[PDB]
């Protein structure tokens, strides 16, 4: 379940990255 | 895969005005907006297969497209259909930004539970101020009628309803759209049929029919479009 509990955190930091990048 | 998680922040760190900070402010953050996980569409036997399209191009929608130029399942399109099914079902599982050729695998798995849908790859080769562009959907045929999913930077450059009533109307619908945007559309691929068997040991055929839209001309281009509609038929 630790592979698990870094899945979500990198999920919110692509989306919150992806959000940034639609700047365009 | 840490190797490819760090080149993806030092490709945003170029690309981007304020590309340091912009790292910094996201990989530190303790707290950010925790993003719901999309349910995946599943029908009654009821709904009519337009509606259900309809239903999976916003599921596809909801993963939104993937901006931060690092794509997160790679596809080998040489693959067995039963391969790209299990990556199909990762993508379902993990739940991240795409681009235009994973939603073809997405809608093509979400799709394989309706056998009176036809589901084809379509890609097309775009010029453009010195730089070709590559782009591809997934065509569907409804009693008779063409539609497309897909994923685009564009609103129209992916979803159709099953609406047109030959495949020409659907392609020269992309190649409209291509053009109000300044692109010229220079090669047309269209793919077979795709099975519905999600454990098929059989490739999509990407490239089954390749038309070259400027050396063909306006009506041989619109015969080869309707060929290639003929032939899927097999």
């Amino acid at each position: 379940s630790a592979q698990q509990e870094l899945k979500q955190r990198q999920r919110a930091e692509i989306y919150a990255l992806n959000r940034v990048m639609t700047e365009l | 895969d840490e190797a490819t998680w760090e080149r993806m922040w030092k490709h945003v760190a170029k690309i981007h005005p304020d590309g340091e900070k912009v790292a910094q402010r996201i990989r530190g953050a303790t707290d950010l907006p925790k993003i719901p996980i999309p349910s995946v569409p599943t029908f009654q036997p009821s709904t009519p297969v337009p509606e259900r399209l309809e239903a999976v191009q916003r599921y596809i929608r909801e993963l939104q497209y993937n901006h931060t130029g690092t794509q997160f399942f790679e596809i080998k399109k040489s693959r067995p259909l039963t391969g790209l099914m299990d990556l199909a079902k990762e993508m379902t599982k993990e739940a991240l930004p795409i681009k235009c050729l994973e939603a073809v695998i997405l809608g093509i798995y979400l799709t394989n539970s309706m056998p009176t849908l036809e589901r084809f790859p379509i890609s097309f080769k775009t010029y453009f101020s010195g730089n070709y562009f590559r782009h591809i959907v997934l065509g569907v045929n409804f009693a008779g009628r063409y539609g497309a999913l897909g994923m685009s930077r564009r609103e129209d450059l992916m979803y159709k309803p099953p609406a047109f009533r030959t495949l020409s109307e659907l392609v020269l619908d992309f190649e409209a759209a291509y053009g109000r945007c300044w692109h010229v559309l220079k090669k047309v691929k269209l793919g077979q049929s795709v099975s519905h068997d999600p454990h098929s040991v059989e490739q999509i055929e990407w490239k089954h029919s390749v038309l070259d839209v400027e050396r063909l001309g306006r009506d041989d281009f619109r015969k080869e479009l309707e060929r290639h509609a003929r032939d899927m038929r097999l």
